[PDB]
C-alpha cells in the first residue's frame, strides 16, 4: 500500500502542481496523443493539436480528479467509485491506456518540475497513479 | 526500427542535448527503486535499500553507464537494432533470466529522465520518437529469448 | 518465427487434430467474456451481454472463423509472419485502433481452448511451441503500427 | 470486484479439483518452466523434469494456498497477507510471473476438466487468480 513516505510525497508533490493542474493534464493527454495514436479514437470530437480547447478543459477534468484523489489516499475506491462506473461500463476504455496516460503524466511532471521530481517522490508518484488506475478498471466486473 | 530520417535526426540531436552518463546512471536508479522486484539482478550491487542508497551507489552508476554506452551504440544503428542488441540479448536471457517486460519498464525510465533534464525541449513529437526507439530497444534484446 | 523443424511439426501436427472454427468460435468468445473492454469494438456484433450470450452470438462464430482461418494460413508461413499478416497489422492499427496488447490476450485463448480440446496431448512442450506461435502473431500484428 | 455469479463458478470449479489440487499446481509450474524458461532460476535446486518430487510437493503447497483462497473470496488481503510478504521482500518475484502462472493454471485446467471449464467458469477464474496475484504482488511496497 501507500505507505506514509508515499503520502507525504504525493501532498508535497500535487502542492507544487497546485494552480497548473489543468495545463499539465491537458500536457499528459497531448503526449499520449501524440505517442500512442490508438488512444485518440477515444475523443472523436477533439481537435488534438497543441494547445486546443477540449483538450485543455478535459485536461481540468482529469486534473480535478487527481487532486481530489491525492486526497483521499485511504478511501480511493469510494472516491473514484463514480468515475469508475464510467470508465468501465459506459467508456469500456483498455486498461492498457490507464498505464500510458500515467506514463504521460510523470513525463510531463518530470518536464515541468525538475527540482521536486526525485527518485522517491517519482516513486510515489507512480504508486499514486497506479493505485487510481486500479480502481478506475475494477468495474469491467 | 523504422523512424523516418527526420524522426532519427530528432533523435539524435536532442541526445547530443543531454550527458549519457547521467541519463544512464539515473534511468537505472529510478528503475530500481520504482519497481523494487528488479533489485532481484543486483544482489552483487550492495546497498539498494532506499531511493537515497541507490543514487549514491557506485556501482549503479558506473553499470548506468554501461548500460547508455550500449543505448548510445544503438541510436548509430537504428535501423538494426536487432542485430546491434543480439549479444546483450543472449546475456539477459541465458545468464541473467530477465524477463523480457523489465527491458519496456527501463526504456520508459529513460524516456522520463530524457524529459527530466530537457525540459519543454522535449516535446510530444521528441517523447513519441523516443518512444519509438526504447520499443526497438527492448524488442531487439527480447529476440533472442528462449 | 524461430520455431525448429521439429516444433513446427508439433504445432501442425496438433493443428490437424483439432476443429479449427471450433478453435476460433471459442477463441474470440472467451476474449470478449474474459476481458470484457475488448467488446468495444465489437458494437456491429449485437448482443454480447453475457457469455451465453455471447457464444450463441451467430456473428461471433463468423468472426472467429475469418480470424482462425487467418491463422491457420500463419501457421503455414511461420518463417515470416510480418508478411503474412503486414495487412491486418495496418488494418488493426489504421482502421480499428486496437491496442497491440489484446493480440497477445487472443493468442492465450487460442492457447487455453486448444488444451481444453486435446486434453493431456496438449503437453507442456506442445504449449510451449504454441505460445512461441502466439507470440510470433502478435508481434507480427503490432508491427505496422504508428 | 467477484460477483456472486463469480464466487459460485470458483467455488464450483474448486469443488471439481478436489484431491487432484497437487497433481494440477504441479503441472501448472512445469507448464510455466517449459513455456517460460526464465521462471526456472526461481527454484534452482529443483528437478523440474516431468513428474519430479519437489514439483509435486510444491504444486501442493500452491495449491493449498489457492484452496484456502477459494474459501475467502471476500478477505483475501487477510488470507494471503504472510504469502505476500514472502513473495514481495523475499523472493522478490517479478509481477509477470504471476500472469505467467495464472495463464498455466487456467490451461492446466482447461486440459483436465473439459466439461466443467465453460466460458463463464474461466472468466471467474481469471478474476480469481488476478485477485489471489494482486494481493501477492500488493507489498513491493
Ligand atoms: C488518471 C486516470 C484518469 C482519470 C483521473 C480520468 C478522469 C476522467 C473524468 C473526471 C472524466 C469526466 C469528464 C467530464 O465529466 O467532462 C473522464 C471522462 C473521460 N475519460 Fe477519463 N480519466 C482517466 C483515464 C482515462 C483514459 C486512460 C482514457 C482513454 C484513453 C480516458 C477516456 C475518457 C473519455 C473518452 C471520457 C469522456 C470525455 C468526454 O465525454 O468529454 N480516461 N475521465
Ligand atoms: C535498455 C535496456 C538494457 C540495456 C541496454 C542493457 C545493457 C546491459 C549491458 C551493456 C550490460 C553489461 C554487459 C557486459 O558488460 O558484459 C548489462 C548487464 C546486466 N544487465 Fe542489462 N540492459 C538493459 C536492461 C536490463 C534490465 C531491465 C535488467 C534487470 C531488471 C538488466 C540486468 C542486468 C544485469 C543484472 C547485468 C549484469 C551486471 C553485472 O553483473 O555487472 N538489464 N546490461
Ligand atoms: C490473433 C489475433 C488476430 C487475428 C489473427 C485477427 C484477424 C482478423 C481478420 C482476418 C479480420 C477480418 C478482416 C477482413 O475480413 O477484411 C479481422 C477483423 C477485425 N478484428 Fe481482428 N484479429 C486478431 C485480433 C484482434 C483483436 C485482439 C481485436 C479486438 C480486441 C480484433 C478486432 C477486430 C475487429 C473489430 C475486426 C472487424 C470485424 C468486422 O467489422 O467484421 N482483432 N481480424
Ligand atoms: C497463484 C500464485 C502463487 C501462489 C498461491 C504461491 C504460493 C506459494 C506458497 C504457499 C509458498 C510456500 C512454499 C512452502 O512453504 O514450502 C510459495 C513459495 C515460493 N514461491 Fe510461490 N506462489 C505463487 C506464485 C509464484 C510465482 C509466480 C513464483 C515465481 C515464478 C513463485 C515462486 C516461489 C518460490 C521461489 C517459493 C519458495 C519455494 C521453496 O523454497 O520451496 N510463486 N509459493
Amino acid at each position: 500500500v501507500l505507505s506514509a513516505d508515499d503520502k507525504a510525497n504525493i501532498k508535497a508533490a500535487w502542492g507544487k502542481i497546485g494552480g497548473h493542474g489543468a495545463e499539465y493534464g491537458a500536457e499528459a493527454l497531448e503526449r499520449m496523443f501524440c505517442s500512442f495514436p490508438t488512444t485518440k479514437t477515444y475523443f472523436p470530437h477533439f481537435d488534438v493539436s497543441h494547445g486546443s480547447a477540449q483538450v485543455k478543459a478535459h485536461g481540468g477534468k482529469v486534473a480535478d480528479a487527481l487532486a481530489t484523489a491525492a486526497g483521499h489516499l485511504d478511501d480511493l475506491p469510494a472516491a473514484l467509485s463514480a468515475l469508475s462506473d464510467l470508465h468501465a461500463h459506459k467508456l469500456r476504455v483498455d486498461p492498457v491506456n490507464f498505464k500510458l496516460l500515467s506514463h504521460c503524466l510523470l513525463v510531463t511532471l518530470a518536464a515541468h518540475l525538475p527540482s521536486d521530481f526525485t527518485p522517491a517522490v517519482h516513486a510515489s508518484l507512480d504508486k499514486f497513479l497506479a493505485s487510481v488506475s486500479t480502481v478506475l478498471t475494477s468495474k469491467y466486473r | 526500427v523504422h523512424l523516418t530520417d527526420a524522426e532519427k535526426a530528432l533523435v539524435t540531436g536532442l541526445w547530443g542535448k543531454v550527458k549519457p552518463e547521467e541519463i544512464g546512471g539515473e534511468a537505472l536508479g529510478r528503475l530500481l527503486a520504482v519497481y523494487p522486484w528488479t533489485q532481484r539482478f543486483f544482489d552483487s550491487f550492495g546497498d539498494l535499500s532506499s531511493a537515497s542508497a541507490i543514487m549514491g551507489n557506485a556501482k549503479v552508476k558506473a553499470h548506468g553507464k554501461k548500460v547508455i554506452d550500449s543505448f548510445s551504440e544503438g541510436l548509430k544503428h537504428l535501423d538494426n537494432l536487432k542485430g546491434t542488441f543480439a549479444s546483450l540479448s543472449e546475456l539477459h536471457c541465458d545468464k541473467l533470466h530477465v524477463d523480457p517486460e523489465n527491458f519496456k519498464l527501463l526504456g520508459n525510465m529513460i524516456v522520463i529522465v530524457m524529459a527530466h533534464h530537457l525540459g519543454k525541449d522535449f516535446t510530444p513529437a521528441a517523447q513519441s520518437a523516443y518512444q519509438k526507439v526504447v520499443s526497438g530497444v527492448a524488442t531487439a534484446l527480447a529476440h533472442k529469448y528462449h
